[PDB]
């Protein structure tokens, strides 16, 4: 029945809101305000990587954390070396319109994606597209290895899969979502991962089960990034209101928002530092900022690039971030 | 009156008066106006072209030359040359290997324009930023060249225990001077000025011929009246100076005229002048670079970013 | 849409039992871990250009 | 030796990549690239079928005219939401926009209200003065000249404008259609629109395109030289 159904959501709904008020003692900035502040941040540009010539659509680092990789929307994906100018590969895509990336933990394999609806997989032990998986309906936003045989991605239909790259066939479908699923993260342990979309929402899906655990609200607009805490119990998304929120999974709630004056912004990317002290989020105002993860303080900012920030990623090991821009330029921090 | 005792106080009061007040306005406004331009092709332009090579060249030989007009002001103003006679002979030397290395530059950048035009994708030998480079260090060099033989003819006058470093077209003897003379205004200034008419009248038969394409949109009338102004603006500057220099220089070769007076009318005009050939260097920044709708807007917009920076 | 309400509700109903915790206990166990590690995370803390992979 | 043995060995292949990479480019510089929109059942197909020389979501159609090479993309099967890729085609040189003219007297089937004609201004209207497209040309097809004219002489124009003031004949109504998709513009000191009244037995659609796309090429190069 209609009545039996609708109009009782709700009810849940206001039992779920009442329990996550109920156990909000505290707040993490009253815990926090007796800790030392980080101080002031100051990185400088040591590595400018050139050769695109067009805008700069996604980025990856890889477990090796000296070679990396970069998309733009020319119809290339170059492997750089970082701790070098020179170029390690090259691949030429069959399509230019490109909007991800990725690096295989083992460094074998290579991933792409984006309004063609497919994730081609390319082999560098061999350069060779070895497989081509065609099963969404709308365009690729994400895509990130688990194993050099399983790969999960995210499209523009409101939709995420877990594939077999073996047989090339659909494993499992995560559902249950209502606007375009813009990004994802993988947990260390790869047996969750957290999406967010379009509609304001962002949701804890388990790998094993392809069943939603939580989902968390309370951004304005639409979600563009999201990361995942290094110690896996906490992750932090960014949305188009200019605004920067850290979620936790335990409490299932939100814990602090980063967000100041004079930006009006969207966020692009975010991510974490080695110890999750610093949050790095880039701006539509070709810039990064730094943030004080504990305390919500600008840290530091890091300018250099011309027309937007893209893609920005940190070395599995902390020791650099590479930004990447609209302007086809890689900048590499230290 | 017309009387010869007028004339000769009139050379006097436009060599003390005249140059000095107009090299003085000419010196500041071009410099600044070079300044502006230099700022922002460096700093604010990215993917460089062949035709940003020789706009950028243009600006900075007229930049040296206006660089050099101050020493020569204020000797005019003062009536003597107090400075070091290697000053003043370097100071003319670089005076007119700017003055036709900025004619050159002129040229190709007419050269330029008909090649855009003609290959819209820049499909061409002559159109890479690698063929400029050569192209600019040839024209540096080939006029520094060509420049080289003023050397023997401009030389202090030592006389009267005060050393005095007079113009060009006064120094040295006439013959030679005359020769010398007759041979730079044909190869420096001719020759440009007929490839220069030739590749604008190419440039504006195509952009005649293609408004009749035109079904319904913007005529192509600005370009087509900027493309005869050049032209215009340049032949009506320089004729004059390379006309009346060489009249002077033959009016000091005696067997001409054999008179006195009318050496002070034919010098009285070259001296009126000769700044009108210098005020190209001045009017260049504004015609080719700030006429420009897009260098203009992205001149102002990279100029209130770093505002901020410093204010 | 009585399908996609019963799923709905549904899946509210499993979203009800993941056994919270206070957000004090949140905030010192992130604390602790971002003190534990915190001599190990070179862009807090620079190292010295004898040991930096990307000096000059 | 510094910068020798193997370390040498990677540097020459770093050129090379980087040679072919600039190769890659100047072939890519000499495409024109042209994005393809329409509201709709506007008979954009045909116009695909015309100038046909030489998956899903994007659709690419490579062709050539006079020595000049077109691409030309179709967004169809991209319905998940315009705001979130539009930004992709930035750097396109023209975008040729198809509206039926034959759509004016029927209404869209669904919802009961709304109108075809009216959907296509809207889209018109979005497209146009977007932030991304401020200096980027619409070549604007109007379809359906014949269904338009058969239906002119029974069903009148008043029915989709309530304020149209004039005659009922194929001439004197294209024309106020035209004058009103080409009123929504709002950038005319930096931005054209060229339109042509499509026929499906017409062949010189290629003509129009070639002429507006060298007219445009040819404007901007002047506007670079600083002529504009």
């Amino acid at each position: 029945e209609l009545d039996q159904l609708r109009q009782e959501a709700e009810q849940l709904k206001n039992q779920i809101r009442d329990a996550r008020k109920a156990c909000a003692d505290a707040t993490l900035s009253q815990i926090t305000n007796n800790i030392d502040p980080v101080g002031r941040i100051q990185m400088r540009t040591r590595r400018t990587l050139r050769g695109h010539l067009a805008k700069i659509y996604a980025m990856h680092w890889g477990t090796d954390s000296r070679l990396l990789v970069s998309a733009s929307q020319d119809g290339k994906l170059i492997i750089w070396d970082s701790y070098t100018t020179n170029k390690v590969h090259a691949i030429p895509l069959r399509s230019s319109w490109v909007m991800t990336c990725a690096y295989a933990p083992s460094g074998n394999y290579v991933a792409c994606g984006g309004l063609d609806n497919i994730c081609s997989i390319y082999n560098l032990k061999t350069v060779r597209v070895s497989r081509e998986l065609a099963g969404h309906t709308g365009y690729l936003s994400c895509c990130r290895f688990l194993d050099d045989n399983q790969i999960v991605t995210s499209s523009g239909d409101t939709t995420c899969a877990l594939w077999d790259i073996e047989t090339g066939q659909q494993t499992t479908t995560f559902t249950g979502h209502t606007g375009d699923v813009m990004s994802l993260s993988l947990a260390p342990d790869t047996r969750l991962f957290v999406s967010g979309a379009c509609d304001a929402s962002a949701k804890l899906w388990d790998v094993r089960e392809g069943m939603c655990r939580q989902t968390f609200t309370g951004h304005e607009s639409d979600i563009n990034a999201i990361c995942f805490f290094p110690n896996g119990n906490a992750f932090a998304t960014g949305s188009d209101d200019a605004t920067c929120r850290l979620f936790d999974l335990r409490a299932d709630q939100e814990l602090m928002t980063y967000s100041h004056d004079n930006i009006i912004c969207g966020i692009t990317s975010v991510s974490f530092s080695k110890s999750g002290r610093l949050l790095l989020a880039g701006y539509d105002d070709f810039n990064c900022n730094v943030w004080d993860a504990l305390k919500a303080d600008r840290a530091g900012v890091l300018a250099g690039h011309d027309n937007r920030v893209s893609c920005l990623g940190v070395t599995d090991d902390g020791m650099a971030v590479a930004t990447g821009s609209w302007d086809s330029f890689l900048k590499i921090w230290n | 009156n017309a009387t010869c005792k007028n004339w000769l106080a009139a050379e006097a009061a436009l060599e003390k008066y005249y140059l000095s007040i107009f090299y003085g306005i000419e010196f500041v406004v071009g410099v600044l106006g070079n300044t502006i331009v230099v700022y922002g092709y460096i700093f604010s332009l990215k993917n460089w072209n062949s035709s940003n090579i020789y706009l950028f060249n243009l600006s900075v030989s007229d930049l040296a030359f206006l660089c050099t007009l101050p020493m020569l002001i204020r000797s005019y103003a003062n009536g003597n040359w107090i400075y070091g006679d290697v000053l003043c002979i370097s100071n003319r030397y670089v005076l007119h290997a700017n003055l036709y290395t900025s004619i050159l530059f002129l040229t190709f950048i007419s050269i330029d324009r008909y090649l855009i035009i003609k290959y819209p994708f820049r499909e061409h030998l002559l159109q890479k930023k690698e063929f400029a480079i050569l192209i600019s260090l040839a024209i540096w060099v080939l006029v520094t060249l060509e420049l080289l033989p003023i050397l023997p003819l401009i030389n202090p006058v030592i006389t009267d225990n005060g050393t005095t470093c007079n113009d060009f077209a006064s120094s040295g003897d006439p013959n030679y001077n005359l020769i010398y003379s007759m041979c730079l205004t044909l190869l420096g200034f001719l020759i440009p000025l007929f490839v220069m008419c030739f590749f604008y009248y190419k440039i504006a038969l195509f952009l005649k011929q293609r408004n009749r394409q035109v079904a319904t949109a913007l005529p192509l009338e600005k370009p087509l009246n900027l493309v005869i102004m050049a032209v215009v603006i340049f032949s009506v500057l320089f004729t004059p100076y390379h006309v009346m220099r060489n009249v002077r220089i033959a009016s000091r070769l005696g067997s001409w005229k054999q008179y006195q007076c009318t050496q002070v009318v034919i010098n009285s005009f070259y001296i009126v002048t000769r700044p009108l050939a210098f005020l190209n260097s001045v009017i260049n920044p504004v015609f080719y670079f700030l006429l420009g709708d897009h260098f203009r807007d992205m001149l102002m917009n990279q100029l209130r970013h770093n505002f901020k920076s410093l204010t | 849409s009585i399908a996609q309400a019963r799923k709905l509700v549904e899946q509210l109903k499993m979203e009800a039992n993941i056994d919270r915790i206070k957000v004090s206990k949140a905030a010192a166990d992130l604390m602790a871990y971002c003190e534990a590690h915190a001599k190990e995370d070179p862009l807090l803390t620079p190292v010295p250009a004898s040991e930096n992979p990307f000096r000059e | 030796c510094t910068l020798s043995a193997e370390d040498k060995a990677a540097v020459e292949r770093s050129k090379m990549i980087d040679r072919n990479l600039r190769e890659d480019g100047e072939k890519a510089a000499r495409e024109v690239k042209l994005l393809l929109l329409g509201a709709g059942e506007s008979g954009k197909s045909t116009i695909v079928k015309q100038m046909k020389i030489i998956t899903t979501g994007i659709v690419e159609t490579h062709f050539t005219f006079k020595d000049l090479h077109f691409k030309m993309f179709d967004v169809g099967a991209q319905r998940s939401e315009r705001k979130k890729w539009i930004h992709c085609f930035e750097g396109v040189t023209a975008i040729i926009f198809c509206v039926a003219l034959s759509d004016y007297d029927l209404v869209l089937a669904e919802d009961e209200e709304m109108n075809r004609m009216h959907e296509s201004m809207k889209l018109f209207d979005s497209i146009c003065n977007n932030k991304w497209f401020t200096d980027t040309s619409i070549i604007l097809f109007l379809n359906k000249k014949d269904l338009f004219e058969e239906k002119i002489k029974k069903s009148p124009l008043t029915i989709c404008y309530p304020e149209y003031a004039g005659s009922n004949t194929y001439e004197e109504a294209a024309a106020y259609i035209q004058c009103q998709f080409e009123d929504l513009n709002k950038r005319k000191d930096t931005k054209e629109i060229y339109t042509h009244f499509t026929c499906s037995t017409d062949t010189k659609n290629v003509q129009f395109v070639f002429d507006a796309v060298t007219d445009v090429i040819i404007k901007n190069n002047l506007k670079d030289c600083g002529l504009f």
